[PDB]
Protein backbone atom coordinates (compact mmCIF):
# COMPACT_ATOMS: atom_id res chain seq x y z
CA UNK A 1 0.00 0.00 0.00
CA UNK A 2 2.79 2.43 0.87
CA UNK A 3 4.63 1.84 -2.38
CA UNK A 4 1.37 2.22 -4.30
CA UNK A 5 0.56 5.57 -2.70
CA UNK A 6 4.00 7.02 -3.34
CA UNK A 7 4.08 5.75 -6.92
CA UNK A 8 0.64 7.13 -7.71
CA UNK A 9 1.50 10.56 -6.35
CA UNK A 10 4.78 10.66 -8.27
CA UNK A 11 2.91 9.62 -11.40
CA UNK A 12 0.24 12.30 -11.05
CA UNK A 13 2.79 15.04 -10.45
CA UNK A 14 4.81 14.00 -13.51
CA UNK A 15 1.62 13.84 -15.58
CA UNK A 16 0.55 17.36 -14.69
CA UNK A 17 4.09 18.48 -15.48
CA UNK A 18 3.70 16.86 -18.89
CA UNK A 19 0.48 18.72 -19.65
CA UNK A 20 1.86 22.09 -18.57
CA UNK A 21 5.00 21.57 -20.63
CA UNK A 22 2.88 20.81 -23.68
CA UNK A 23 0.88 24.01 -23.21
CA UNK A 24 4.03 26.09 -22.83
CA UNK A 25 5.43 24.48 -25.97
CA UNK A 26 2.29 25.33 -27.91
CA UNK A 27 2.32 28.97 -26.88
CA UNK A 28 6.01 29.46 -27.61
CA UNK A 29 5.43 27.75 -30.96
CA UNK A 30 2.64 30.16 -31.85
CA UNK A 31 4.79 33.17 -30.99
CA UNK A 32 7.83 31.82 -32.83
CA UNK A 33 5.80 31.07 -35.94
CA UNK A 34 4.29 34.55 -35.83
CA UNK A 35 7.81 35.94 -35.66
CA UNK A 36 8.79 33.72 -38.59
CA UNK A 37 5.94 35.03 -40.71
CA UNK A 38 6.88 38.56 -39.66
CA UNK A 39 10.44 37.96 -40.82
CA UNK A 40 9.36 36.55 -44.16
CA UNK A 41 7.06 39.53 -44.65
CA UNK A 42 9.76 42.05 -43.77
CA UNK A 43 12.22 40.41 -46.15
CA UNK A 44 9.64 40.31 -48.94
CA UNK A 45 8.70 43.96 -48.51
CA UNK A 46 12.41 44.74 -48.40
CA UNK A 47 12.85 43.04 -51.76
CA UNK A 48 9.84 44.90 -53.11
CA UNK A 49 11.53 48.08 -51.93
CA UNK A 50 14.68 47.00 -53.76
CA UNK A 51 12.72 46.43 -56.96
CA UNK A 52 11.00 49.79 -56.49
CA UNK A 53 14.48 51.30 -56.25
CA UNK A 54 15.35 49.44 -59.45
CA UNK A 55 12.33 51.05 -61.09
CA UNK A 56 13.17 54.48 -59.69
CA UNK B 1 6.80 82.14 -53.12
CA UNK B 2 4.34 79.27 -53.12
CA UNK B 3 7.40 77.14 -53.82
CA UNK B 4 9.04 78.62 -50.71
CA UNK B 5 6.17 77.76 -48.37
CA UNK B 6 5.79 74.38 -50.08
CA UNK B 7 9.50 73.77 -49.50
CA UNK B 8 9.26 74.76 -45.84
CA UNK B 9 6.21 72.52 -45.47
CA UNK B 10 7.81 69.42 -46.99
CA UNK B 11 10.88 70.37 -44.94
CA UNK B 12 9.07 70.29 -41.61
CA UNK B 13 7.36 67.14 -42.88
CA UNK B 14 10.76 65.52 -43.39
CA UNK B 15 11.82 66.79 -39.97
CA UNK B 16 8.83 65.40 -38.09
CA UNK B 17 9.00 62.18 -40.10
CA UNK B 18 12.68 61.56 -39.39
CA UNK B 19 11.96 62.52 -35.78
CA UNK B 20 9.26 59.85 -35.48
CA UNK B 21 11.52 57.48 -37.42
CA UNK B 22 14.32 57.82 -34.88
CA UNK B 23 11.64 57.71 -32.19
CA UNK B 24 10.22 54.33 -33.19
CA UNK B 25 13.82 53.31 -33.78
CA UNK B 26 14.48 53.96 -30.10
CA UNK B 27 11.20 52.36 -29.02
CA UNK B 28 11.67 49.13 -30.97
CA UNK B 29 15.29 49.23 -29.78
CA UNK B 30 14.20 49.25 -26.14
CA UNK B 31 11.79 46.46 -26.99
CA UNK B 32 14.65 44.49 -28.55
CA UNK B 33 16.76 45.07 -25.44
CA UNK B 34 13.89 43.78 -23.31
CA UNK B 35 13.51 40.78 -25.61
CA UNK B 36 17.26 40.10 -25.41
CA UNK B 37 17.09 40.16 -21.62
CA UNK B 38 14.12 37.83 -21.98
CA UNK B 39 16.22 35.44 -24.08
CA UNK B 40 19.00 35.65 -21.51
CA UNK B 41 16.77 34.81 -18.56
CA UNK B 42 15.26 32.18 -20.85
CA UNK B 43 18.65 30.52 -21.27
CA UNK B 44 19.09 30.83 -17.52
CA UNK B 45 15.80 28.96 -17.21
CA UNK B 46 17.00 26.35 -19.70
CA UNK B 47 20.20 25.82 -17.72
CA UNK B 48 18.42 25.64 -14.36
CA UNK B 49 15.79 23.24 -15.70
CA UNK B 50 18.58 21.16 -17.22
CA UNK B 51 20.55 20.93 -13.98
CA UNK B 52 17.52 20.19 -11.80
CA UNK B 53 16.19 17.67 -14.32
CA UNK B 54 19.61 16.04 -14.39
CA UNK B 55 19.71 15.91 -10.58
CA UNK B 56 16.27 14.30 -10.55
CA UNK B 57 17.40 11.79 -13.16
CA UNK B 58 20.58 11.06 -11.21
CA UNK B 59 18.62 10.24 -8.08
CA UNK B 60 16.14 8.23 -10.16
CA UNK B 61 18.85 6.14 -11.81
CA UNK B 62 20.54 5.60 -8.46
CA UNK B 63 17.27 4.29 -7.03
CA UNK B 64 16.50 2.14 -10.07
CA UNK B 65 19.98 0.64 -10.13
CA UNK B 66 19.85 -0.08 -6.41
CA UNK B 67 16.51 -1.84 -6.83
CA UNK B 68 17.84 -3.68 -9.88
CA UNK B 69 20.85 -5.04 -8.02
CA UNK B 70 18.56 -6.01 -5.16
CA UNK B 71 16.43 -7.93 -7.67
CA UNK B 72 19.48 -9.59 -9.24
CA UNK B 73 20.81 -10.54 -5.81
CA UNK B 74 17.50 -12.12 -4.84
CA UNK C 1 1.36 -5.78 -7.83
CA UNK C 2 -0.31 -5.20 -11.18
CA UNK C 3 -1.23 -1.67 -10.15
CA UNK C 4 2.24 -0.64 -9.02
CA UNK C 5 3.95 -2.28 -11.98
CA UNK C 6 1.63 -0.32 -14.25
CA UNK C 7 2.20 2.91 -12.35
CA UNK C 8 5.99 2.68 -12.30
CA UNK C 9 6.12 1.68 -15.97
CA UNK C 10 3.93 4.53 -17.14
CA UNK C 11 5.84 6.86 -14.83
CA UNK C 12 9.14 5.87 -16.43
CA UNK C 13 7.63 6.51 -19.83
CA UNK C 14 6.50 9.87 -18.46
CA UNK C 15 9.98 10.77 -17.24
CA UNK C 16 11.64 9.90 -20.54
CA UNK C 17 8.94 11.75 -22.46
CA UNK C 18 9.20 14.86 -20.27
CA UNK C 19 12.98 14.96 -20.60
CA UNK C 20 12.63 14.73 -24.37
CA UNK C 21 10.07 17.53 -24.03
CA UNK C 22 12.59 19.65 -22.14
CA UNK C 23 15.23 19.20 -24.81
CA UNK C 24 12.59 20.18 -27.35
CA UNK C 25 11.61 23.23 -25.31
CA UNK C 26 15.16 24.47 -24.96
CA UNK C 27 15.96 23.98 -28.63
CA UNK C 28 12.80 25.82 -29.66
CA UNK C 29 13.41 28.69 -27.25
CA UNK C 30 17.04 29.14 -28.27
CA UNK C 31 16.16 29.01 -31.96
CA UNK C 32 13.43 31.57 -31.32
CA UNK C 33 15.93 33.86 -29.60
CA UNK C 34 18.44 33.47 -32.43
CA UNK C 35 15.80 34.33 -35.01
CA UNK C 36 14.55 37.27 -32.95
CA UNK C 37 18.11 38.57 -32.61
CA UNK C 38 18.59 38.30 -36.36
CA UNK C 39 15.37 40.25 -36.75
CA UNK C 40 16.54 42.95 -34.33
CA UNK C 41 19.84 43.20 -36.18
CA UNK C 42 17.77 43.76 -39.31
CA UNK C 43 15.72 46.33 -37.39
CA UNK C 44 18.88 48.22 -36.46
CA UNK C 45 19.97 48.06 -40.09
CA UNK C 46 16.64 49.71 -40.86
CA UNK C 47 17.22 52.15 -38.00
CA UNK C 48 20.59 53.17 -39.41
CA UNK C 49 18.73 53.62 -42.69
CA UNK C 50 16.15 55.75 -40.86
CA UNK C 51 18.92 57.83 -39.33
CA UNK C 52 20.12 58.40 -42.89
CA UNK C 53 16.54 59.27 -43.84
CA UNK C 54 16.73 61.84 -41.06
CA UNK C 55 18.21 63.64 -44.05
CA UNK C 56 14.48 64.18 -44.25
Amino acid sequence: SDKLKEAETRAEFAERSVTKLEKSIDDLEDELYAQKLKYKAISEELDHALNDMTSI
Amino acid sequence: DFDDIHRKRMEKDLNELQALIEAHFENRKKEEEELVSLKDRIERRRAERAEQQRIRNEREKERQNRLAEERARR
